[PDB]
């Protein structure tokens, strides 16, 4: 069994901005690393990875 | 995503909020003054005792300014003592103008800054305001920069 | 010797603690500190130290 | 018919045990490759993925750089010889940065602020042939027939 | 400028101007008809003790103009699915603007409830997966009035009473205070006039030991003391100036203060009058005014939209007890009045003794009663 | 920049308070008051013997210093010892039992034990805390039930959440530097006092001793005998070719006005009044001060009803065995011989003027009499 991982950054200035419409800067990034999550389980699925045997 | 400036500017103190480190257990040997370099002279169950630096040694670190440790005004014998390893530092010197961004400091005797065109160790900051008739400058302190000799 | 507090004495003025822990990227850091001075002898004399027994 | 009070010390270090709590960098997004290396021994790097991003390890040998030293850790060791290693295709903590105990073959005690130099097979010795840009932090111990040295790194 | 979470957080102004009103309205209570009996209800309610969450949801409602409020009912179903009709709950939380968004979209051309969203998703953080609400158990709280044309810009979401009008307001005032204490400062100054004293080069023992004289003798100059000067090389005068005005400007910063922000003196500046014994009645009667005008347009959904789960009984109505502080002797007298006009001539018409006693206990007395005939 | 052992705010709220009176008095002019109000509960048999088990508990004291830190500090603990059969880690089952209330500070009270079960609607808040008095005692574990923590006031959840959710204290940086401002503002008014004048007296040739003489120091000693013995009734005499004495002056106005607007902020930024923060009547007016307890009782009826009570149901159910009762609060008004005269005379007619002609009967009249708190003792009886 293996464990994964990422992070993301933001920035008090980047949260006080604010946009006409749209999801905020913070959930999207959020939502970018479940993304980044489930495709990379995909991957390891349907292409494996050689190091890790 | 920025690193925020230290306001008060006086020797002996850190001068800005970057990547530093603070060597907290050491002692001194001899009386030593704030914003002066320091060598190590022997390692005693895990503390490492200092002394202010004489001709021919290897500085480590600067005296860092403490309101509760030094009462006195500095360092003195038998005293626990705090010593910046890593950083951005105001340090005592005996130059008089200021030498060219990003060169190579050199110490005098005492642990002041006296040159700077040193061929490795710690550099210069940008940094040079007045103190007392004498002036005062900002060195970079990184880790292994200066290796002890053979 | 003789054992009385007004003759010698050992003094903690702060036991053992442990600080809140700090937080780090997958790890914690727990701290701890204490207070001691050592042995202080006010009135000497009144001990004797036989040596080379 | 007297009373008696017994006094006894813990040891101070273990192989591949962080310092203290200074300026240290861990590198967790590497896997060991080709073998298995010790706790507290230096290890080198074969290539770098372009894309995946994971670095590939192996222990020290002749003529290579080392990049850092393994460290312990309750959770991602394997026991084997009585000791923790790390068992081929795994994830590893090298360590690129900071003070950490690392096992020595040496006899005499070290002098404080000198470069460091290892054996062939990634454990310290005083006149290795090996030649790094590490330092000793001053430290030098000993487990039951041990030999352990407290070394500062600093990144590649 | 627009991070109000300081403001709210540093500044005291800000915290009264946002807090005072909606804690003080939930702590005057209400009173409920059409039921059997109050002390259980009382008891009831100061059993849940939800009052400090219905003051800080009012608290941020006002402040970021949006919040929300869940209400978790005791019945063996999913949280998703809605519910049957029933009088039941077992706690209630509130979760500020950010953390609230719709999910589904309701448009159906029967229902009146189109536009109206049906599903919420809940991100409260603190490690635990955001979920997904029925409308029927949350109640949203807005701001104040906005036009349209943004509000479907700000999400079908109210505005923060702290618009930049009033920020200014409040910022200037500092810098007004802190001009104030320099003029203060300034009030006069001393010129020590020495030939030659410019051919001096600087960082010398000579500047030094020079001005150590100049704290010497500065230090001791007084009414009583007096200082020798020589004529030939070098004098000493004094400058000065006045200061008139200012508390006036003050005044009228503060008095501008108020004037932006609704509510007045007697609550803001929290000093009297003086000069006149009997208007901050009239005063304080014009601020319950304006508290009870704004707590009909929020507080009452709050109430229609919590009791319906708590009671069975069939039909009801809610009564705003008049905020007014009332007093012994002035409570004593309205008491004998009113319970000599209860029974001074009902004792010749057909109103008899089970109406009367109801009448006379429907007022609020200080006079207690056992049930009965 | 910081030292790790332990933080520094502490320190500074604490020297200030315990230096600075105007500290004392805002930080304590409160609690108290709200404390020794008193309070009264209905639907108990009597309160002669609840008076009795409450001054003979005489915990008051304890309280009032509990809320005092918990309004300074931003929070505090008060934990009450129960008569009881198990380890103070475990539980309390219901009963009415208690011997012993003490309190602590924001700094020895930490969480142990969190749960975040979906049954309960419990999850979510401190199961166990962790008490560190220090003074040489272990650091121990209570349950719940047995910690009360007293808050101070609400903040937004983004800091509440970095504040390990406990509040802050009463001073905040605007209400400590207007205050640091007055004692500046006092100290200029008084150096303003001492240059109200100054004399100078110009001699050609004092420049031409050098320092440290004997001429010079006579010179000097001189100067200050004579202008020791100057005034309205003696002359002083000097040379016409190379003397001269001078004199300045200096207008003083509009300082008291200042310090009466510094005063104003002060006030207005506290949110305690005039005539008990400044402690000055007003004086052009005969019955305004009146209106102004009034609304200084109002504000404090108004908070006090959101922490005060909090206590009573964390500490009565210990101690009052029966199953129902309410708490009701003094009306925060100082009565009077004659007004409560005319207030139970009235009160007195009223309960017997027209209530002959009811079923209103001596047992209910009786107790509706001694229930408004009258002077007419009256035994149990029929």
């Amino acid at each position: 069994v293996f464990r994964l991982g990422n992070a993301y950054l933001i920035s008090i200035d980047e949260i006080k901005a604010g946009q006409a419409t749209g999801r905020p800067l913070s959930t999207r990034k959020a939502s970018a690393c479940q993304l980044a999550h489930d495709q990379l389980v995909n991957r390891l699925v349907f292409k494996g990875s050689a190091p890790h045997k | 995503y920025e690193n925020l400036f230290l306001r008060p500017a006086c020797p002996g103190n850190i001068s800005d909020t970057s990547t530093y480190n603070i060597d907290g257990a050491c002692v001194a040997q001899g009386d030593i003054g704030f914003g002066s370099a320091v060598q190590v002279v022997g390692i005693v169950d895990g503390v490492k005792v200092v002394a202010a630096l004489p001709d021919g040694g290897t500085p480590y670190g600067i005296a860092f300014r403490s309101q509760y440790e030094h009462l006195s005004g500095k360092i003195l014998d038998g005293e626990v003592c705090n010593v910046v390893s890593h950083g951005r530092v105001w340090t005592l010197t005996s130059l008089g103008e200021a030498p060219s961004l990003f060169s190579k400091l050199q110490f005098g005797s005492g642990g002041v800054v006296t040159g700077g065109s040193g061929s490795a160790g710690w550099t210069f900051a940008g940094g040079f305001v007045k103190h007392e008739d004498g002036y005062i400058i900002e060195v970079q302190v990184k880790q292994n920069a200066f290796i002890a000799p053979p | 010797y003789e054992k009385n507090p007004m003759n010698m004495s050992i003094e903690i003025p702060e036991a053992f603690n442990m600080l809140p822990a700090q937080p780090k990227d997958l790890h914690f850091k727990v701290p701890c500190t204490s207070k001691c001075t050592g042995l202080t002898i006010y009135r000497p004399m009144t001990i004797v130290l036989i040596t080379g027994v | 018919q007297i009373n008696a009070s017994y006094q006894r010390d813990m040891a101070i270090a273990l192989p591949g045990m962080v310092a203290d709590t200074s300026k240290y960098n861990i590198d967790g997004a590497c896997v060991v490759n080709e073998g298995d290396v010790l706790v507290g021994a230096a290890v080198q790097v074969v290539q770098a993925q372009a894309v995946d991003g994971h670095k590939l390890v192996k222990a020290l040998t002749t003529g290579t750089t080392p990049y850092g030293v393994a460290i312990r850790s309750h959770w991602q060791t394997v026991n084997a010889q009585n000791q923790m290693i790390y068992e081929d295709g795994g994830a590893i903590n090298v360590m690129t940065s900071g003070r950490v105990w690392m096992l020595s073959k040496s006899t005499e005690a070290p002098t404080f602020g000198s470069a460091v130099k290892l054996d062939v097979d990634g454990q310290e010795k005083s006149d290795g042939t090996i030649e790094t840009t590490w330092t000793y932090a001053g430290g030098w111990t000993k487990y039951k027939d041990i030999q352990l040295v407290e070394v500062q790194l600093h990144q590649l | 400028s627009y991070h109000v979470g300081s403001f709210y957080n540093d500044n005291a102004t800000a915290k009264r101007i946002v807090d005072v009103i909606p804690e003080e309205m939930v702590t005057a209570g209400f009173k409920i008809s059409g039921v059997k009996d109050e002390k259980e209800f009382k008891s009831l309610w100061d059993s849940y003790k939800i009052d400090p969450s219905l003051v800080d949801a009012l608290c941020w409602a006002r402040l970021y103009g949006g919040a929300a409020i869940v209400a978790i009912i005791n019945d063996n179903r999913m949280l998703t699915s809605p519910v049957k009709p029933g009088a039941k709950l077992e706690g209630v939380r509130v979760y500020d603007r950010f953390a609230i968004t719709i999910e589904k979209r309701v448009t159906n051309a029967r229902s009146p409830r189109y536009g109206e969203p049906e599903i919420y998703k809940v991100s409260p953080g603190d490690n635990i997966q955001p979920y997904l609400i029925h409308h029927t158990r949350i109640f949203i709280a807005d701001g104040e009035r906005v036009t349209p044309q943004m509000r479907k810009q700000n999400q079908g979401w109210g505005a923060s009473v702290l618009n930049k009008s009033l920020i200014d307001a409040i910022c200037d005032y500092d810098y007004c205070e802190s001009l104030a204490t320099q003029i203060l400062r300034r009030k006069q100054q001393a010129v020590w006039k020495v030939k030659g004293l410019a051919e001096m080069c600087d960082d010398d023992d000579a500047q030094y030991a020079a001005r150590l004289r100049l704290a010497q003798v500065d230090d001791n100059s007084g009414v009583g003391r007096a200082i020798g000067i020589d004529a030939e090389t070098e004098e000493y005068d004094v400058l000065n100036s006045d200061i008139s005005g200012v508390p006036e400007f003050l005044s009228s910063k503060m008095d501008r203060i108020v004037s932006l922000s609704g509510i007045h003196e007697i609550i803001i500046k929290n000093k009297n009058v003086g000069g006149v014994s009997a208007s901050q009645n009239t005063a304080l009667e014009t601020f319950y005014k304006l508290v009870d005008r704004k707590r009909e347009e929020d507080y009452r959904p709050l109430l229609e939209f919590l009791l319906p789960f708590i009671v069975d009984e069939q039909e009801w109505s809610i009564e705003f007890e008049p905020l007014s502080v009332p007093s012994k002797k002035e409570e004593s007298e309205i008491t004998k009045n009113n319970v000599e006009s209860v029974t001074k001539a009902i004792t010749e018409q057909i109103i008899d003794l089970e109406e009367a006693r109801d009448t006379l206990r429907s007022i609020a007395p200080e006079f207690k009663l056992k049930d009965g005939n």
